[PDB]
């Protein structure tokens, strides 16, 4: 009701309905570290929520001045607590608490204690309904939102809801297909669901990444999907991704493809191919192409590859 | 800024 | 440009004394703070500048200490703060029952990590109450929640757990099975450790991971050379001058110490390349106030700072102190533990 900053607005310590409760104050002994200075209507509201939570007091007053208690501070994950538990006492209609707290997520999108509140609700009243929705807002506002991702597989996996996730994966890649947590989200979706074992899928991917690779040959996140998907299998058991990266080289070439080349050769020599020696030299070759030229950066850790390379195959 | 609680 | 160290000492300084109402979000995480900055100390051979005592009482009167009738021993640990209103008390008195107070399973850690960095023998620390806690946090999954009230659960939490067992020298307050395979089950297809199984796999759940197996001594034990092979090509691709947290994020100076002290626990930090890394580390530091920012020109905070400080020091800075990478306290610190753990043992 009464807003914070309400040209009217009251301290609770000047509000009849009140008077009857005692304000508990905070202390922090004679030498407060770490002390955060607070304002005469912050701390206010808090003396007071103070009192009515020591005494466990379930009454429609203290609902509301946790309205206050979060708007000072969304982070007090105890006054979030006591809300719930009012929320129940006072059986208070769900339906509306979420659009509350769709609003506070909305201001505080990386707050751990308004997702986890959200979270709660959603279990309560068992309808997702409106999470997939809701989720796909907040990822506007920032694509790579680890709290929304992480809100959004749970949503999908406790109320099975996976009918159009890749398809949502497939339009956010568009988008940008940079986007690391995007492709995390289609290895989800694909893993639970069809799985990577019907090679007419793994096929489908495998050909699906080579060609947002081709559109955008330097993306770390497509080069780890590629890898991710194969290198269970054993990446050298595909002779004909081994040329047609190679054929890559000469145009897509990015240090993700070179490291790619390195990886496969080693699986070579992994399962005692043919030329064990000639392929640890194409091997060793690119290592160093990567130290000297291609990733510079990490010259020490690729000089490092190498020898070990030449002492576990010589 | 970096939230971790 | 170079290390402005005492510049770096008054800001913890500050920070441990009073700070702007606008920081009140930190309320209930105000122990946590009190770690960046004496923690922060610590690493540049700074305790001198701060009364021990004082902040050891402190520290003391935020745990929340089992009852006459001990029927709240599922909620005893640290506090994050005094914001519940009770009465301060050092560890002096018996618990004094409170519906809602309980401790916070990051409080009871940094708590712990304050108090051996100040260099109290923990023997106010109601070590068995503290441990009833910590079990009672642990999911079926593995990981653990927060709070006894119920959180989220993830492994930065699991990372804390780890840290309280491993202090207090006791590994009753977890189901370490269980815990490892919370842990297992969180490695991507990419290879890095994400919060929790299915989940992108981040900088700091993979720092939180690896560290925690590492303080349970279980490193080589639960992952195969293979597999701690394409972890590390995961954290070493985390470079990019300085780290990012996630492959196509920017690059943040916590990262720093995150992916840097894996990559440490790895044993293969030393093929990193320092220059640039120090260089970002330091485009980030406030000149003025002090402190670290994540980015350059960028407002700095206690957690940049130590992180950044932390950084600085895996690669040796002059002038600051080594950091145990794995239990996020200088070495010095991780020592006088070896031989408070030693006491003990009698
Ligand atoms: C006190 C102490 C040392 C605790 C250690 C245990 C913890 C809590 C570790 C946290 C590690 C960490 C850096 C987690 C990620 C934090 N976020 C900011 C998550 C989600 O928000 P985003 O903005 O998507 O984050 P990001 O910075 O990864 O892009
Ligand atoms: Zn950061």
């Amino acid at each position: 009701f009464l807003s914070l900053d309400s040209p009217t607005y009251v301290l609770y310590r000047d509000r009849a309905e009140w008077a009857d409760i005692d304000p508990v104050p905070q202390n922090d002994g004679p030498s407060p570290v770490v002390q955060i200075i607070y304002s005469e209507k912050f701390r206010d509201v808090y003396d007071y929520f103070r009192a009515v939570l020591q005494r466990d007091e379930r009454s429609e007053r203290a609902f509301k001045l946790t309205r206050d208690a979060i708007e000072l501070n969304a982070a007090n994950y105890t006054v979030w607590h006591f809300r719930r538990v009012l929320l129940r006492s006072l059986q208070k209609d769900l339906q509306e608490e979420m659009n509350y707290i769709i609003a506070i997520i909305e201001e505080q999108p990386k707050n751990y204690q308004v997702w986890h509140h959200r979270r709660v609700l959603v279990e309560w009243l068992k309808d997702p309904s409106q999470e997939l929705e809701f989720i796909a807002d907040i990822l506007n506002q920032d694509a790579k939102n680890y709290h929304a991702w992480q809100h959004r597989q749970w949503v999908i996996q406790e109320f099975r809801l996976w009918d159009n996730e890749l398809q949502y994966v497939d339009q956010l890649l568009k988008e940008d297909v940079r986007n690391n947590s995007v492709w995390n989200q289609r290895h989800f979706v694909i893993s639970n669901t069809t799985g990577y074992s019907d090679r007419a899928v793994l096929e489908r991917e495998v050909q699906y990444t080579l060609e947002m690779i081709k559109l955008v040959p330097h993306n770390e996140s497509a080069w780890n999907y590629l890898k991710g998907i194969l290198q269970d299998r054993g990446l050298s058991r595909y002779p004909n991704l081994l040329n047609q990266l190679l054929d890559l080289q000469p145009s897509h070439s990015s240090p993700y493809l070179i490291a790619f080349l390195v990886d496969i050769y080693e699986d070579m020599l992994e399962n005692q191919c043919d030329n064990k020696e000639d392929i640890l030299n194409k091997a060793l070759e690119l290592c160093e192409i990567l130290a000297k030229e291609k990733d510079t950066i990490r010259k020490e850790y690729w000089r490092y590859i190498g020898r070990s390379l030449q002492s576990k195959h010589s | 800024k970096c939230v971790i609680f | 440009l170079d290390f402005l160290r005492d510049r770096h000492v008054r800001f913890f300084q500050r920070c441990l004394q009073v700070l702007p109402e606008r920081y009140s979000s930190l309320e209930t995480s105000r122990l946590t703070i009190a770690f960046f900055a004496l923690s922060g100390l610590d690493m540049l051979d700074s305790l001198d500048v701060v009364n021990k005592d004082d902040i050891i009482e402190w520290i003391y009167s935020l745990q929340v200490l089992p009852t006459e009738d001990r029927s709240n021993l599922d909620r005893c640990g640290f506090r994050g703060s005094s914001y519940l209103g009770i009465p301060f008390n050092p560890s002096k008195n018996p618990g004094t029952a409170h519906p809602y107070d309980s401790g916070h399973i990051a409080m009871t850690y940094t708590g712990l990590s304050c108090l051996i960095i100040l260099g109290d023998d923990l023997s106010r620390v109601d070590k068995e109450a503290c441990l009833a806690g910590l079990r009672a946090l642990q999911l079926e999954d593995g990981s653990f929640c927060a709070v006894p009230e119920g959180s989220e659960n993830d492994m930065r939490f699991v990372y804390c757990a780890s840290c309280i067992c491993y202090m207090l020298n006791n590994w009753s307050g977890m189901d370490m099975k269980k815990a490892i395979s919370y842990i297992r089950r969180s490695m991507s297809y990419d290879n890095g450790l994400a919060q929790g199984a299915g989940l992108e796999s981040h900088g700091g759940s993979t720092f939180c991971g690896i560290a925690s197996l590492c303080l349970m001594g279980k490193l080589e034990e639960v992952f195969s050379e293979k597999e701690l092979n394409r972890i590390k090509r995961w954290c070493i691709m985390r470079q990019q001058n300085g780290y990012h947290g996630r492959p196509n994020k920017p690059v943040d100076t916590c990262y720093s110490f995150w992916v840097g002290a894996t990559l440490k626990l790895l044993k293969i930090f030393q093929y990193t390349n320092f220059e640039k890394n120090r260089n970002y580390i330091l485009s980030t530091q406030d000149r003025l106030v002090g402190g670290f920012a994540k980015w350059p020109d960028s407002h700095p905070d206690a957690l940049h700072a130590y992180f950044g400080i932390c950084g600085l020091s895996l690669m040796e800075e002059s002038g600051i102190c080594k950091v145990h990478p794995a239990l996020n306290v200088s070495t010095r610190t991780s020592e006088r533990l070896r031989d408070l753990h030693q006491s003990w043992k009698t």
